[PDB]
């Protein structure tokens, strides 16, 4: 009855998936039928074996009390917590894999350093010593300091530049300053055991501190390392949705999130060993396409196209055409190889924090990246000879998307409209002056992943054309970034179409699509910088700046531990899809509320995408006021 | 002081200062006295190429307050606001117009007041071949007379034409600047209204080098942005009233460049406010070269 | 109905518990009236905001995979991993303030140096010069190369000299050997995010990764240091049970686990200053009681009396006689909260790392650890004014116990029965010659909670006596040795009642009791310090060794994480309470057939303490006759 | 091997023996014949202060088999192998009694043989003063003759009695050893039975100097630990049935003292290679202490 999508090519390969008799993550949604009402409320505690426990979320009746006597306030907010831990470990890990391949650069290595000029500026933040030395003594000092962020249990951790000084005073004072990444996780492993904390405020502002390990370090490190290896992104063109898959050619799709296999395997799609042998085969070429993050990481940087986002991932094997999928870590539905199995496609999982069972299992040799990135992409093309060419169906469609636009390129492309004897070059002003001015209402970060509870990429277009049109401009990353792309609104034809005319003028100034796109979910740091950047610029804080984050469809642990360090820096965030907190009362009043108080942010709770759209502008418009502007 | 709350309030300012001259005009000459500018085909430059309507009698112009309301949509969005800008203009227009009717010679030298038909006929066709390679249209007042006339003489040199209006104009007699058309050194009139006379200059070039018919508003504001290359200096303190009328300035696609601080908006409104420099920023404002 | 209890002072307490109208752990166990199976099988899972879902435990029948594509043993294995990440998180943090503390040790300070002789042998573990250098130098030292294990992200962890080299070959070979500790807790936690692992073996093989930085560095580091800084244990006697409660009394309860907590209250409380102030009040003098691990930390090192188990804690405050209760973090069930609501006694909670809602917040200040200490038993004192005598009721239940155990302790007793001419000093040789000739059977480590699951204490005791019934000497920690120790088994004249012929004949030699209390569970790190040295002295490994762990009532997460690093260790250990894992077919056969082959050891859930010491004996003679013993 | 099935081994052993010469005795004397050692007033002085039955014809010795058999449970357990201990030393009795049955004399010189009752009480007094410290029942073979005098004259030189049995005898004589009572050394047999014939010295010395009836065997075994300070050095191969025996000596109280590699047990069974410095762990594992002599010093 109700419709599974918005997207046509997404919808036409639905109808092909129940032809072939496979099943979708639709389907088994669907078989769930009424979820529980407990663990969609939070009122469910598993933390122990004298339960599992179960607390009514009417406050009043049912059973009040878990059996150690925590009440519903607490069980919840355990619940929570945990949720920013197992997310913060996600992109711990994901950093912690990218800053050590940093360690291993060396000039007789695959993995060289690219972008120079972000390392020594880099470099500076950390206060390592960059003249005279050679350029990898610099990176592999910067590696060995940006770990000691992870572990380190004495002395204060590195914080960006672009972090206003009044937020770091103001986490101080509230006491959730950050400490080591893997220290703060297993801080809120602690305090969630049974029998430890049971204080809805204190256990949120625990989780509050494990957060801001992830957006200020975590994903920081993550994606100012990535850029120093694989290079600072740029604006760069590249097409979107499931149509960009070649019939006659290999098609092989990198999944995942962390970006050195996919950076490896796009070099390896350059040997003229696999290049020929794709030829031999009876293939035009070697047709890379990503999905997720890890397509995103490499569509920045190299422009490869992006096949699809998170729901689509099983209706690109139904295509039929996918001759290799190569998965690494974090969101690889686990469906993939039950799915694989109705076709030729070889589903290969590549590192060993994923082993997926029933799967092509080819470890990534970090110690020989290119090497073992062509044995995959070999056992890719190889399979193409494999391919039945009569059960075959690629859908038509494709948009074209304009991606790559880093903290560097949008200072850069702001360059353009700075009189030359007037204003600095290379800063952020003009995006500031714009704003202060009001020709722009504000600025607005719409992320987030894919979930059946909400008609995918339905949620995430409305909110963005609908932010768009109230002069408010939009930056993306994620699956709801891919959302945009597949849709059509990353070209910058799309100004005169859905923006309004304060944000349409603007593109046409700086030559820009109306929607930003940022690069991954690691690269939301890069949003963290812009907006601390233009905070310091006006002598500010960011909670007092027009900024909000939206979440619409919403789903990982990883999206939990996103909006909390979001709300921290000060930025108001938007839920699309409603977390399980519905059954403590209090955590609601902390979240919803108390958090205003202590952080000048807080979280918003809406699923009608137009309705949120209102509350943007409305609490913007309240930001603009204050502020005097 | 919010940028757009500034621009509604001088452009409610216009409007009222409007409605006050001309109930001046019903009142001395009554509701049936002839409103026309000397030597001019079009009436009404700014209204006719707004609405395409000619208005020859009082009241018809009073009845022309009713565009000004109209363009003054008090919503934070910048189509609101360049609306608004031209609901000063067009206000401007109906304060000048009224000035006219009230005294038979309203401008006496060394302010040169309305600009004739045939006057831009003359200084059309340079424009048109670049002789003259833009127009300058500095309002106000500098902190020092000779830093008006180092500044004017600056654009003088350069072979475009230069329009003074306010009190720059006793700055530059004072600077032994020499005016005249010839001179390429023009002086409008010391009240801010009188801007409008180098605004009906590029809207009269639209309608007659353009072959643009009267009411075709957008497409006159794109031939304006586009052909005639004209930017506005503002010195010294900017009232609400002058601020409203620069927006009128940068619907017709012309950048404000300014010595003092204010919201800036790039490519459009700049402050620069080292006067030794300020010609080269203007000029690559507008993408003059010489 | 079952009995609740095998204790007369609980069961007495229980009764007082329903007169007065309050509620207890048994109480809020009936209102969970039966438990979801779906959460009892490990066939649940929430790790994101798709489901919850939950799949059927009987293999064929209903729904077998989750939204994201996760069978029921890919949810049991994360969920359990999450088990173990938690456990080895809570210890990590304890020995973690603890190193600290090491760190900030003066000549003139609270906190001292007091075993400069296990200072000085656990620097040459930790490669520091000690030869002419001062003492506290040395200790600083140690405490950075300590404090390095939990977040060192480069080079190789500082392992104990008693683990050995054929064990960590074993693990190198299997993929599991440990890394930082905050680390492996954060690489669990990243597996088990949606859509990264989904394979049972390897899911259970990063769960015994982690386990492994608990026992063999978080547990053994918060032990070693703990031992330096306030003296290793000694033979010492003391009281247990409840009846150690003085009417005319100051009774300070001491709660929780840190033990720098009740360290300083126990120096407090010799203060002239608070003695008189305990008497001006009308009492005789403070009396100092203990309860489940810094009970165990105070009464190992000082002789405190001990309070009571786990279960037991309520009880404790239902006497009437509680007039200060100090807790710290872990196991402080937070009912305790609304239950010194009902009564005089001042529920006091001190760590920030464990805020219990309607308590009172009293921060122990790590800077001024005396000076904090005296403070917060200041205002237990200044509690005993509001008593009332009439309410009170303690019963005249009390059993004497000898603790003390530690392996240095061990090892000195073992002295006595060595030849001055013939064998070395100062060895464990005395233990390994009546095992191998086969006077002693085994060795068995009896650990573990309480849980509403089993009558409380009677799988404790039942296994223990079972255990020294087949001359198995019996090593116990945590609430399962104060089980042993309420009952009466810590006594040497405990080995003519219940032990055997070959275990009384050792008792009788040695003068030790059948039973020995070797401290708390982080002190379960002496245990593998044990058999560590037995191993190494026989040439042999642990999985040849006829050792096993017992845990009949366990019920926290650290208990799984516990467990995890005995089995992979290489010790067989037997389960008294079925953990969550009933739903997943293929972990069961991970956890209880797959492991031997892998680690030499493996999981045995047993619910009857009767057929667990018959599988315990069995197994034991069969890794005897294995070794030719 | 396993040690308690070493102790299993022989003492079967030693049962499937004293079945083959208890056999020898109903064919050769038929089930009537007196069965008795010389000068005894206990009969059999182990089967006794095990039953506190007398054992007077050979009908009633082979039904002393079910003694034997009784004492043997294989359990893996500490008691079931002091018992099985035990067994071995009661079919040493039933070998040793059928060795008195079959031959008038069985034993001739240098071999003692059986020690009677008037030297028990003869050898009782001094006993209990410390006069002889201790009792060295050193058995088995040495590797030198010259390292087996210089432990038995280093044991006599303590003034406490040592105890030959076993081929150590003929390296005494050979290491110029002098023996007797009044010597106090005792060269018993050469075969492994007989030691049991300084076993019944020390069950004999419950039974009169401790006053405990026959049949009190766990009374007798606290005498036997408690007040006759007794140890048994092992030297040489040790065969499963002198293992078994070794036993024996451990359910009596008394430490094994060996130069063979065994699954040692503390204070009780213990390997001592350095041959100079045997006889002080042996002293210390008894807790032998040598009595001092001081001249007195009077002051008046
Ligand atoms: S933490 Fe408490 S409420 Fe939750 S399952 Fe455990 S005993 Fe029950
Ligand atoms: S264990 Fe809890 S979350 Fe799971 S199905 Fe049962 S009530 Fe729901
Ligand atoms: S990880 Fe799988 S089973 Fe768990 S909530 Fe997500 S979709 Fe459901
Ligand atoms: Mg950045
Ligand atoms: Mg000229
Ligand atoms: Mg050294
Ligand atoms: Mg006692």
């Amino acid at each position: 009855e109700k419709a599974k999508s918005i997207d046509q090519a997404t919808l036409q390969l639905l109808d092909k998936a129940k032809q072939d008799g496979v099943e979708t993550v639709w389907d088994r949604k669907a078989d769930m039928k009424v979820q529980c009402g407990f663990g969609s409320a939070g009122v469910c505690c598993r933390n122990c074996s004298m339960g599992p426990c179960r607390v009514s979320p009417v406050p009043g009746k049912g059973v009040e009390r878990g059996i150690c006597g925590a009440t519903a306030d607490v069980i919840v907010s355990r619940n929570f917590a945990r949720m920013v831990a197992a997310g913060t470990a996600a992109h711990s890990d994901h950093g912690r894999s990218i800053a050590l391949s940093l360690y291993h650069t060396s000039k007789d290595g695959d993995i060289k350093v690219k972008d120079e000029n972000k390392l020594k500026e880099v470099a500076k933040s950390f206060n390592v010593e960059t003249e005279g030395r050679d350029i990898y003594d610099i990176a592999h000092d910067v590696a060995k300091e940006g770990l000691s962020n992870y572990g380190k249990q004495l002395g204060e951790v590195t914080l960006p530049p672009s972090l206003p000084e009044k937020r770091k005073e103001l986490w101080r004072k509230l006491g959730v300053y950050p400490r080591a990444v893997d220290r703060e996780i297993a801080a809120v492993m602690h305090s969630t055991h049974i029998g430890c904390n049971a204080d809805a405020e204190a256990m949120i502002k625990m989780s509050m501190r494990c957060s801001l390990t992830d957006g200020w370090m975590g994903s920081f490190m993550g994606t100012e390392f990535s850029d120093i290896m694989f290079g600072t992104p740029h604006s760069i063109d590249t097409e979107a949705n499931l149509g960009v898959l070649e019939k006659n050619s290999v098609n092989v799709v990198l999944h995942g999130h962390e970006p050195l296999l996919s950076e490896m395997v796009v070099e390896a799609a350059s040997d003229p060993e696999l290049v020929e042998l794709a030829k031999s085969v009876g293939a035009d070429g070697i047709n890379l396409c990503g999905m997720c993050c890890t397509g995103n990481e490499v569509s920045m940087r190299h422009g490869i196209k992006i096949a699809g986002n998170f729901m689509q991932q099983e209706l690109a094997v139904v295509t039929g055409a996918v001759d290799g999928l190569i998965v690494d870590v974090q969101c690889i539905m686990p469906a993939l190889a039950k799915l694989s199995k109705s076709y030729h496609t070889k589903f290969i999982t590549t590192s060993p924090k994923a082993h997926i069972t029933d799967s092509i299992y080819m470890e990534f040799d970090e110690e020989n990246p290119l090497d073992s990135a062509k044995k995959i992409l070999k056992e890719a093309i190889l399979n193409f000879k494999n391919r039945d060419q009569s059960k075959v169906m690629i859908p038509e469609l494709k948009c074209k998307a304009i991606l790559g636009y880093s903290v560097e390129e949008i200072i850069n492309k702001l360059d353009k409209v700075v009189n030359t004897q007037i204003g600095p070059m290379q800063t952020v002003k003009p995006l500031a002056d714009v704003l202060v001015s009001g020709v722009l209402r504000g600025a607005a970060a719409v992320v987030g992943c894919n979930n059946p509870k909400v008609v995918q990429d339905s949620a995430h277009i409305e909110t963005i054309k609908g932010l768009i049109k109230n002069d408010v401009i939009v930056v993306v990353t994620g699956c709801a970034a891919q959302a945009a792309a597949k849709y059509g609104l990353l070209q910058k034809e799309a100004a005169e179409k859905y923006a309004g005319p304060g944000l349409a003028t603007v593109c046409k100034l700086v030559d820009i699509p109306p929607v930003l796109h940022m690069g991954s979910c690691v690269d939301i740091s890069r949003i963290l910088d812009l907006v601390g950047r233009v905070a310091n610029l006006l002598g500010v804080d960011m909670s007092d700046l027009p900024v909000a984050g939206v979440a619409p469809e919403w789903m990982s642990e990883k999206a939990v531990a996103i909006g909390t360090y979001v709300v921290t820096s000060g930025i108001d965030t938007w839920l699309g899809v409603a977390p399980p907190v519905t059954g403590g009362p209090e955590v609601v009043d902390i979240l919803t509320n108390k958090m205003e108080d202590w952080v000048g942010a807080k979280f918003f709770i809406e699923t009608d995408p137009h309705k949120a759209v209102e509350q943007i502008v409305n609490r913007m418009n309240e930001k603009r006021k204050k502020l005097g502007i | 002081m919010n940028l757009f709350q500034t621009v509604f309030t001088g452009s409610k300012q216009a409007l009222a200062a409007a409605e006050g001259i001309v109930k001046q005009a019903v009142d001395e000459k009554g509701r049936d006295y002839k409103v026309a500018f000397p030597d001019t085909a079009y009436s009404l430059p700014v209204i006719f190429a707004a609405t395409g309507k000619k208005i020859t009698n009082v009241g018809e112009l009073e009845g022309a307050l009713d565009i000004v309301r109209s363009l003054i949509v008090e919503e934070e969005m910048l189509d609101k606001l360049l609306n608004s800008g031209l609901a000063t203009a067009v206000a401007a227009e109906i304060i000048e117009a009224a000035k006219y009717v009230l005294s038979d010679a309203p401008y006496a030298e060394p302010c040169v007041g309305f600009i004739s038909d045939p006057i831009i006929r003359s200084l059309g066709v340079p424009l048109v071949t670049g002789d003259i390679p833009g127009v300058a249209v500095i309002l106000g007042e500098c902190p020092d007379s000779e830093t008006a006339a180092k500044i004017i003489k600056d654009y003088q040199s350069k072979g475009l034409l230069t329009c003074l209006v306010g009190k720059v104009i006793d700055q530059a007699i004072e600077g032994k600047v020499k005016m005249g058309l010839d001179l390429r050194v023009i002086p409008l009139g010391y009240d801010v209204t009188s801007v409008i006379h180098v605004v009906t200059i590029a809207i009269r070039a639209a309608l007659i080098f353009g072959g643009i018919k009267g009411g075709q508003l957008n497409d006159i504001l794109k031939y304006t942005a586009e052909r005639v290359p004209a930017f506005v200096n503002a010195f010294g303190p900017l009232s609400e009233l002058v601020v409203s009328a620069g927006a009128g300035a940068i619907a017709l696609g012309f950048p404000v460049l300014t010595d003092q601080v204010v919201p800036e908006v790039p490519t459009l409104l700049l402050t620069q406010k080292d006067y030794d420099k300020m010609v080269k920023t203007s000029l690559e404002a507008r993408n003059i070269k010489i």
